RNA sequence: GCCCUAUCAACUUUCGAUGGUAGUCGCCGUGCCUACCAUGGUGACCACGGGUGACGGGGAAUCAGGGUUCGAUUCCGGAGAGGGAGCCUGAGAAACGGCUACCACAUCCAAGGAAGGCAGCAGGCGCGCAAAUUACCCACUCCCGACCCGGGGAGGUAGUGACGAAAAAUAACAAUACAGGACUCUUUCGAGGCCCUGUAAUUGGAAUGAGUCCACUUUAAAUCCUUUAACGAGGAUCCAUUGGAGGGCAAGUCUGGUGCCAGCAGCCGCGGUAAUUCCAGCUCCAAUAGCGUAUAUUAAAGUUGCUGCAGUUAAAAAGCUCGUAGUUGGA
């Protein structure tokens, strides 16, 4: 007689057939391209991709006119225009079909992290964004799967550093009494 | 038979194994492996080996 | 909340909060010696009711 | 179908509630006594008391003594052919013990070479046999 | 408006079965039951009788469209407290954390007698392939009462917890030690670089937590997380396994042993003195904090076929006509 949620659902498609040869060369460059960690990262995003596809192509099986293609085209546009993809002049939804993967990678944070020039490699980003060095408009971000509010923002709000003269002591306070006083003198 | 049990492992030649650098993980091995096969090699001549193909 | 008055706080205010500041002194026996003392305190009727505790 | 009409549904599948009986997957799964004569009655393990050691030839091209334990079960008491899996792991089994019986893999069926055999091993006495054989724990003694 | 069976084809009826009349009981309507008369009622459109490892429904997993299989389990509605019958108080119970007896199981005894029911929360015994703390508290949501004020193992918070599901470490860089290339060249080689890729256990001081943990904070009392001071790693030893490398199916004709022996292998297949398949080294692969091996199962299966199968020789049309149900019937 608990009050909880019981509700969750899986976020990746294991593929049908196995072992492919062309398919682990596509989903190798897409790993070393923008430098992820497995295979799960891909297949959750073509799966994200594929709720996208396919509900648009259950819409455009309705007429035009439809009340309902009305309402839900046109917020589906605005959920992908406030993500960035689609161009704002071409709020037209035949142009979700031709959508490709990279099309998300582009607008990962890892990658503007890069292409922001605010780091030196890929691989150095999620260096960065797991030692809290940065934030977006004021909130700190530790996530490289956190595409979000598509105008955005750079670092950093506020972090005193001191991490090695708060370190070792200077490279001086540390040689007054050690093999000095109790030896020679 | 019943009666020539545990003759092969019993009497092979037990060699101890190796002590190295262990392997690197993560994103690094997969960043190893994205480094060994497009973008520094080329098709040089004639067929395409195995990558273990020692002969 | 308000700032109203002292007396409207042991009024409408609940007695786990009083002892933060500090205005009250809660009970030291749990929950298990009490209902063991209120079951022995059930075997018997009459006046030893007090008699049988602790 | 050979008949076509409006009105000629207790016609088909009472044509089909009996065909259906002739299949092999449905008759031995549902209804019928495969549940009944399982040894082990419907399950995916069972515990079982050893009480001899062995050897079974093998078939064709083929000319070897693959290995068996008898086995007695717990909650029926019959008896079935084990199989010992790996090299010389015969020699860690002694009489009268406890042993952990899986089936083999073709579903109740005849594997390969071995004539007859359907089950295999897979713990001795609470003591995984991989790491009995591996080195990783030992019998306790 | 329902699951399997015709190796269940005829059933019910002075033992109320189907109806008429007058009554009794009961909250009311009736064979619910007595008294008197009549002989009828269901069934191949599957009655009757038997099974069910059957609790039913809201729903869950896979799916083109059709559908198959699962729904003991937190919501609604019924049944039952070892088995069966009986009854009190009370608006309402055939109640069991209420009583009366039998049968089975069972306790204390001075041997005269007495008392009991976990399929309530915890926890043991047992059976098993198979499933957690004899902890804390009425503060939250709510319920009971004579009632602002006392109670509640209902409930909540913690402990166990790899059923499963989400997010996510195990390194990052720079200098020249070696190769490779479009770019300038030079008849090639070299070199020259508006841009390098990197490769070695090469060297450099970077940038942090896992952990250690004062102090708040959180909470009814505490804890985790969250915020922070001091602390805290270069083979950063603060170290990633599970399976496999004949084909199907990604990937060694590398080396050393046994020599149809011991063994691998889901399937074809390997082993008899040079084994790419065995036991081991080296190397190599696929998934990665997860992976294999069993079993139940759905898709693939147009190999159960209404959409959508076959019947000359491969499995397959009664030896032949007649014929009541049934199914379908010209303008
Ligand atoms: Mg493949
Ligand atoms: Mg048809
Ligand atoms: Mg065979
Ligand atoms: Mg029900
Ligand atoms: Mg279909
Ligand atoms: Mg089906
Ligand atoms: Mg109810
Ligand atoms: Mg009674
Ligand atoms: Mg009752
Ligand atoms: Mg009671
Ligand atoms: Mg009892
Ligand atoms: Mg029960
Ligand atoms: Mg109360
Ligand atoms: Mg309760
Ligand atoms: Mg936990
Ligand atoms: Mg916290
Ligand atoms: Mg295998
Ligand atoms: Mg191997
Ligand atoms: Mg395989
Ligand atoms: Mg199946
Ligand atoms: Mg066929
Ligand atoms: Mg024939
Ligand atoms: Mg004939
Ligand atoms: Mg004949």
């Amino acid at each position: 007689p608990v009050a909880r949620s019981w509700v969750c659902r899986k976020t990746y498609v294991t593929p049908r057939r196995p072992f492919e040869k062309s398919r682990l060369d596509q989903e190798l460059k897409l790993i070393g391209e923008y430098g992820l960690r497995n295979k799960r990262e891909v297949w959750r995003v073509k799966f994200t991709l594929a709720k996208i596809r396919k509900a648009a192509r259950e819409l455009l099986t309705l007429d035009e006119k439809d009340p309902r293609r009305l309402f839900e085209g046109n917020a589906l546009l605005r959920r992908l225009v406030r993500i960035g993809v689609l161009d704002e002049g071409k709020m037209k939804l035949d142009y979700i079909l031709g959508l490709k993967i990279e099309d998300f990678l582009e607008r990962r944070l890892q990658t503007q992290v890069f292409k922001l020039g605010l780091a030196k490699s890929i691989h150095h980003a999620r260096v960065l964004i797991r030692q809290r060095h940065i934030r977006v408009r004021k909130q700190v971000v530790n996530i490289p799967s956190f595409i979000v509010r598509l105008d955005s923002q750079k670092h950093i709000d506020f972090s005193l550093r001191s991490p090695y003269g708060g370190g070792r002591p200077g490279r001086v306070k540390r040689k007054n009494a050690k093999k000095g006083q109790g030896g020679a003198g | 038979s019943l009666a020539r049990v545990g003759k092969v492992r019993g009497q092979t030649l037990k060699v101890a194994k190796q002590e190295k650098k262990k392997k690197r993980t993560g994103r690094a091995k997969r960043r190893m492996q994205y480094n060994r096969r497009f973008v520094n090699v080329v098709p040089t001549f004639g067929k395409k080996k195995g990558p273990n193909a020692n002969s | 909340m308000i700032y109203d008055s002292l007396d409207y706080a042991k009024k409408n205010e609940p007695k786990h909060r009083l002892a933060r500041h500090g205005l009250y002194e809660k009970k030291k026996t749990s929950r298990k010696q009490r209902k063991e003392r209120k079951n022995r305190m059930k075997k018997v009727r009459g006046t030893a009711k007090a008699n049988v505790g602790a | 179908g050979k008949c076509r009409g409006l009105r000629t549904a207790r016609k088909l599948r009472s044509h089909r509630r009996d065909q259906k009986w002739h299949d092999k997957q449905y008759k031995k799964a549902h209804l019928g006594t495969a549940l009944k004569a399982n040894p082990f009655g419907g399950a995916s393990h069972a515990k079982g008391i050893v009480l001899e050691k062995v050897g079974v030839e093998a078939k064709q091209p083929n000319s070897a003594i693959r290995k068996c334990v008898r086995v007695q079960l717990i909650k029926n008491g019959k008896k079935i052919t084990a199989f010992v899996p790996n090299d010389g792991c015969l020699n860690f089994i002694e009489e009268n013990d406890e042993v952990l019986v899986a089936g083999f893999g073709r579903k109740g069926h005849a594997v390969g070479d071995i004539p007859g055999v359907r089950f295999k091993v897979v713990k001795v006495a609470n003591v995984s046999l991989l790491a009995l054989y591996k080195g990783k724990k030992e019998r306790p003694r």
